[PDB]
RNA sequence: UUAAUUGGAUUCAACGCCGGGAACCUCACCGGGGGCGACGGCAGGAUGAAGGCCAGGCUGAAGGUCUUGCCGGACGCGCCGAG
């Protein structure tokens, strides 16, 4: 089973925002408590629409700072690295942490041979 | 040449050169509304004056509706015997086919004569 | 002009006249609702 | 759209007078002036050099 | 190496230099999208916007885009010179 703070993803999604900001982290908990832009409430709309069932359409997202609730477990939304919007799918263990963690922006820098 | 349908009263020649010399006047120093859904607009919206309607149209339906809409509003309106001279005498190069004043400025006095003219015409 | 008709004697008007404008306001006839183009004010039939 | 969001704060709030490079600028009781742009502009100033 | 580590700077006389402050900006680099060519010639013109307007599908996303329904009353699409 899952488990954060003692409370598992049900337990989480019975509660307000509240109480499940204060399970988070200082730089995530503060971040919610400042309140959330006009861009982030409208994704937010889109993806409790989408788990409704209304937005059908496979949604992709650009803010990188959008700290994942335990709400958006149980879907895929496609992030934005700077060129294109790289899928993530949300499980009970992506909670209290940001979404641009998991779109590598930097490809990966091997060697070669030296000038 | 037969008049068309909704005309209710034969305009004389010097009459339909004093309604150009009105319009004229009021778009030099006042305030016409070219185009007839716009004559429409000010006559629903009482702003009209008096309605000047070309004879020649050849869509009967966009003048159709003038005459009888005039005189439920009670604002006057009147003839002219070409679209093209209407819109010669609204600034502007493409055709007229009504112009409804709003201020006369100074046709006032040629329009509340022409008013005049166009009270003894339905009589 | 279109939206202007006339039957025995009295103007028909296909769309209705928005009330924060005053005549001559055509808005949309949606079916549902009658929402005007200018402002966003929509009255929900 | 089309335009820039406005800046209070950071680098970006601040664009020279005169040759409008958005790096170096001193706000010493407000000059707003590039530090390149100083040079032709101090002795005018009053400054003198001692 | 990357999409990007923008580029400049070459020993003295390049390398805590431009940067005398990069999370948007900075941007000069990359990916994606939107929008106007001023002023003229040719052309349309009041025959009705080019500005915005909800419900929404594409849009990260926004009447941007389109089905939808419309006004605000007026000069503004576009090719060439020239911006």
């Amino acid at each position: 089973e899952f488990r954060y703070r003692g409370y598992t993803l049900e337990q989480l999604m019975n509660m307000s925002l509240e109480e499940l900001a204060r399970l988070f982290p200082a730089r995530q908990r503060r971040s919610l408590k400042r309140g959330l832009t006009p861009e982030q409430k409208k994704l937010l709309r889109k993806i409790r629409l989408a788990k409704k069932g209304k937005y059908k359409k496979p949604i992709r997202t650009h803010c990188r700072d959008m700290i994942i609730l335990p709400e958006m477990v149980g879907l895929t939304i496609y992030v934005h690295n700077g060129k294109e919007f790289v899928p993530v799918e949300i499980k009970p263990e992506m909670i209290g942490h940001y979404l641009g963690e998991f779109a590598p922006t930097r490809k990966k820098v091997e060697h070669g041979a030296p000038g | 040449m037969a008049k068309p349908s909704y005309v209710k009263f034969e305009v004389p020649k010097e009459l339909a050169e004093k309604a150009l010399q009105a319009v004229e006047i009021a778009r030099d120093t006042g305030k016409i509304r070219k185009g007839t859904n716009e004559t429409t607009k000010a006559v629903e919206r009482g702003q009209a004056k008096l309605v000047i309607i070309a004879e020649d149209v050849d869509p009967e339906e966009i003048v159709a509706h003038l005459p009888p809409l005039c005189e439920e509003k009670e604002i006057p309106y009147i003839y002219v015997p070409s679209k093209k001279e209407l819109g010669a005498a609204a600034g502007i190069e493409v055709a007229a086919a009504s112009v409804a004043i709003i201020e006369p400025g100074k046709a006032r006095d040629l329009v509340e004569e022409i008013a005049m003219k166009v009270k003894e015409l339905m009589k | 002009w279109k939206l202007y008709e006339i039957k025995d004697g009295k103007v028909i008007r296909k769309n209705k006249f928005c009330p924060r404008c005053g005549p001559g306001v055509f808005m949309a006839d949606h079916g549902d609702r009658w929402a005007c183009g200018k402002c966003g004010y929509t009255e929900w039939k | 759209y089309n335009k820039r969001k406005p800046r209070k704060f950071g680098k970006g709030a601040r664009r020279c007078i005169r040759c409008g490079q958005y790096g170096p600028i001193i706000r010493i009781q407000g000059l707003m002036l590039c530090r390149h742009c100083f040079r032709e502009v101090a002795p005018k100033l009053g400054f003198r050099k001692y």
